[PDB]
């Protein structure tokens, strides 16, 4: 009797829900491909009306017991309705927490960075200081653009990333989840056979060990990174340390792709670029599509229907309205799919089109599942099958079949690693990135880490695990986890770091169905309908089966794992290793950019700001009794490292607002002595 | 007979509430000479070389997916609550795809989807009460446990061939 009227609330939710969300979804397309006034406010109220809807029915699936039910397809829709759609807060509280979300996002979007010498002159983050990080040389300039961020938007998150920390646990909590940090991981939570069960506190332990089997590669990576970019940046980068923040070739140092101009193993030898090829042979952007189409067909899968080629936007129409030029595959619902791009004829767009093309054929191939269940095994599969495929068609011998590669093309073993480099700097070069920014938050929202105690955590485990230093010290008035794009506007970050691990798990497995027989990163999984096959039957499977079960058919393994991923880039590793052989490997958590100049000093805020004052002081007076010079030091002035409350620190002085010119240790010295 | 009124009617009515009219010269021009116009067509206990040598006509719209159930011996939502024939039945079963038609901004059509029982063949329900899960009936749909019987199809102008409204026509030969 309780299952079957748990069946029929689940009938009823899933008859009414299909063609609710469709309209949510088809309002917000249209707001996207035209952007209005009137478009806008259509979009929310369509959101507003499916919203409620499924608030009022995860409420009622609450009242239904889940050891009543005998049925795991049942059983699982239940627990998704029972753990979200409604929180437990006062509307006191749900009135504020989300007007700290909203607040940290705009901040973060609006936020700019003035000039030290004009204020009427702001970069913008998107239009301005990206293009900066990612292409200058100066080390002045780049130190500006990155420290300027953190002291502009980053001062202005902290006291709402403080306030949105504490609502958001007493809203997992209503869940009945420890806190916050755990309910985000409850997505990688599965229940069945004592052999295919993993715990969501599991998590924290797996990621960290397959890190600790990564971090060998990594270093290899860093000592030579190190050593090519110290001759870019002489006199900044130590032989035996860490890295500069801000010399990372990024705003957050996320990726390390920025640097391959200035780290290229071969710079003799050019890069496979078929942009040329794709013009000269009269290339339009549908045809990156018609292409990319024919590429998953080869291997057995189906073709892209009729209403994707006559109602996706694949190119910018002109003009007559403005569209988000942000390339996403779209699930409309009841059968409507769609890719929104702004395609253009170039190589690094033909690789996106696969991508994108790649996420629709999953959305296809779950279609048949219950709502609650169209979706991946876990949130690191859908990019997983995504990228895997455009490793495949990257592949020389791609393109040299298509045609967009000369023909009679020669390619030798050096050039193979010159690009297993570059995509070393993408694929490993973010791993301890990813991993040590999710590892923080986690702690934050646990517990561990006190208010007072959050900057100085963040950069002692940044220094460690990923081996960057930062080259201002920073107090407690800072926020750095909060000037980036998924911590300020609530995503997790995890998903970036096991959707790299299953994707090499993917690709070898399907480089083995399709018999290759050489480099793993030389394989093609082209014509190869054996492989396509096995690989729908994975996808077909959506949500209705636990993600440990669902990899164990397709990769033959359970837990996520690195080996692939190792095996992939051994011959790289196998080359960097000859090169270090003079240079140091590693690094020391010990030395920073200030802390050759600086002055030992051996008790609240109050005191600190009285003694920074003073410091100021005397260096006003010493200039101008010494050198007759009038210069106006204030107490932003005097920076304070490596404080250890109530017994000591280190500091220095700068000259006023300017960062890079640090005054010589004899002469504030000097100056502390007279006064 | 007017089946120019029938075949070439200006609207077709729901599934739940299907329409019938009783069938003068048994004509097939309009069934077996262009035959790319029909999108399924299936005959049952006769076959298209017979039937030239009462009729009476049911029609409705169905989305394409539920098309398979117009058929004897089916189960399924309209098989079951909305549109049955016998096991042993005699006749064609027509359908064709009127997205360009029927998928407009005020078109809505409806389907039971909940019922205290199944439906007899050839019986036709078009009551509209809230369903009780429990059993009996019930008021207000804020309480577990109470649904609407007739739920409408989410039929655009934009969606997949599995969910595109078609009209069939049921030609059974007593
Ligand atoms: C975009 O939306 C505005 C507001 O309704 C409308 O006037 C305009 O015609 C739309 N543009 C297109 C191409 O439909
Ligand atoms: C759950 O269903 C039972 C049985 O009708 C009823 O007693 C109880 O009030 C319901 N609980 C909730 C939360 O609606
Ligand atoms: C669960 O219900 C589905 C139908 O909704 C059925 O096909 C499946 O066999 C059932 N599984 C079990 C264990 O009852
Ligand atoms: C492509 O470039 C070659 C250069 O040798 C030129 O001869 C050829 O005409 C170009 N193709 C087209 C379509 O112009
Ligand atoms: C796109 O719509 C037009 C409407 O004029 C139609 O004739 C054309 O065949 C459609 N495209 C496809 C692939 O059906
Ligand atoms: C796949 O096979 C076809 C022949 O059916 C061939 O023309 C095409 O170049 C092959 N693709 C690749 C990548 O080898
Ligand atoms: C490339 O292979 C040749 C053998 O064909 C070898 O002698 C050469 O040293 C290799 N290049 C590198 C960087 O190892
Ligand atoms: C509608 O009438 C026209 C004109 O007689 C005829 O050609 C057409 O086939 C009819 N439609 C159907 C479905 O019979
Ligand atoms: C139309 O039907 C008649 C009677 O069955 C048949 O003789 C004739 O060949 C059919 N026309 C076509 C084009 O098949
Ligand atoms: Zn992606």
């Amino acid at each position: 009797t309780p299952e079957d009227l748990a069946k029929i609330f689940l009938d009823n939710f899933n008859s009414e829900a299909e063609n609710l969300s469709h309209q949510s979804s088809l309002a917000s397309w249209e707001y996207n491909t035209n952007i209005s006034d009137e478009n806008i406010q259509k979009m929310d109220e369509a959101g507003a009306k499916w919203s409620d809807f499924y608030e009022t029915q995860s409420k009622h699936a609450k009242n239904f017991s889940l050891e009543e039910i005998h049925n795991d397809t049942v059983k699982l829709q239940l627990q998704i309705l029972q753990q979200s759609g409604s929180p437990v807060l006062s509307e006191d509280k749900s009135k504020r927490l989300n007007s700290i979300l909203n607040a940290m996002s705009t901040i973060y979007s609006t936020g700019k960075v003035c000039r030290p010498n004009n204020p009427q002159e702001c970069l913008l983050l998107e239009p301005g200081l990206d293009n900066i990080m990612g292409t200058s040389k100066d080390y002045n300039e780049r130190l500006w653009a990155w420290e300027g961020w953190r002291a502009e938007v980053g001062k202005q998150l902290r006291p709402l990333y403080e306030e949105y920390v504490v609502l958001k646990n007493e809203m997992a909590r209503g869940y009945h989840y420890e806190d916050y940090g755990d309910y985000w991981r409850r997505d990688y939570e599965t229940e069945g056979s004592p052999d295919l069960e993993y715990s969501r506190d599991q998590l924290t332990k797996d990621v960290e060990r397959i890190f600790a089997e990564i971090k060998p590669l990594y270093e290899q990576l860093h000592a030579y990174v190190r050593t090519k970019l110290m001759d870019t940046y002489p006199f900044h980068i130590s032989p035996t340390g860490c890295l500069p923040a801000h010399l990372l070739g990024d705003m957050w140092g996320r990726f390390w792709t920025n640097l391959y101009p200035l780290t290229v193993p071969f710079a003799q030898k050019p890069n496979i670029d078929v942009t040329d090829a794709m013009l000269n042979q009269t290339w339009d952007a549908k045809r990156i599509f018609k292409e990319a189409e024919k590429f998953f067909v080869s291997i057995g899968l189906p073709h892209m229907t009729e209403g994707f080629w006559n109602n996706s936007m694949l190119t910018d129409p002109g003009d007559g309205r403005k569209v988000v030029c942000h390339p996403t595959a779209w699930d409309l619902g009841k059968g409507d799919f769609r890719i929104k791009m702004c395609t253009k004829v170039t190589m690094e767009d033909f690789l996106t089109a696969h991508h994108e093309m790649g996420h629709i054929q999953y959305d296809m191939a779950y279609a048949s599942q219950p709502y609650l269940l169209r979706n991946g095994a876990n949130e690191g599969f859908h990019e997983a099958v995504g990228e895997v495929m455009s490793l495949s068609v990257a592949t020389p011998k791609h393109l040299k079949t298509m045609g967009l590669l000369s023909p009679d093309f020669l390619e030798d073993n050096e050039t193979e690693i010159n690009f297993l480099f570059k995509q070393a700097l993408t694929i490993v070069g973010t791993l301890p990135f990813t991993y040590m920014l999710e590892k923080w938050r986690w702690m934050v929202f646990k517990g561990e880490i006190p208010k007072e105690e959050w900057m100085t955590k963040w950069w002692e485990m940044k220094r460690k695990i990923v081996g960057v230093v930062e080259p201002v010290p920073h107090d407690e008035t800072y926020c750095d986890p909060a000037s980036l794009f998924h911590v300020a506007n609530d995503y997790s970050f995890i998903r970036y770091y096991t959707r790299t691990i299953f994707e090499f798990q993917f690709h070898e497995a399907l480089c083995r169905i399709a018999k290759h027989d050489g480099p793993l990163h030389k394989c093609d999984i082209s014509n190869s309908t054996d492989a396509g096959k096995k690989l729908h039957q994975m996808l077909s499977v959506g949500k209705s089966q636990p993600w440990t079960s669902v990899l164990k058919d397709f990769v033959d393994s359970k837990d996520m794992d690195v080996g692939p991923l190792l095996r992939y880039f051994e011959p790289l590793y196998t080359w960097l290793k000859e090169q270090n052989r003079n240079s140091f490997v590693g690094w020391n958590t010990d030395w920073s950019p200030y802390a050759d100049q600086s002055i030992k000093v051996r008790w609240n805020n109050n005191e600190m700001y009285l003694f920074r004052s003073s410091v100021a002081y005397a260096m006003r007076e010493y200039f101008l009794k010494t050198k007759n010079q009038t210069i106006l030091f204030g107490e932003e002035d005097v920076w304070v490292s490596n404080l250890k409350p109530r017994i000591s620190f280190n500091f220095y002085v700068t000259s006023p607002r300017n960062l890079s010119d640090i005054i010589p240790r004899p002469e504030v010295e000097g100056a502390i002595r007279m006064s | 007979c007017p089946f120019g009124q029938v075949f070439n009617a200006s609207k077709f009515p729901s599934v739940y509430a299907w329409e019938r009219l009783r069938i003068c010269v048994a004509d097939y021009s309009v069934l077996y000479n262009s035959s790319s116009s029909f999108s399924t067509f299936k005959c049952y206990g006769v076959s298209p070389t017979k039937l030239n040598d009462s009729v009476y006509a049911d029609y409705f719209v169905v989305k394409g997916d539920d098309v398979r159930q117009i058929a004897p011996a089916q189960t399924g939502v309209i098989a079951d609550y909305n549109y049955k024939l016998p096991d042993d039945f005699t006749g064609c079963v027509l359908a064709w795809n009127t997205n360009s038609v029927d998928s407009k901004q005020g078109n809505n059509f409806y389907y039971r989807l909940f019922r205290h029982g199944k439906i007899k063949p050839y019986e036709r329900d078009i009551s509209n009460v809230l369903y009780n899960s429990a059993g009996g009936t019930c008021s207000s749909t804020s309480q577990l446990g109470c649904y609407e019987p007739l739920k409408s199809y989410g039929f655009t102008p934009t969606v997949g061939v599995g969910y595109q409204p078609y009209r069939v026509v049921v030609l059974s030969f007593e």
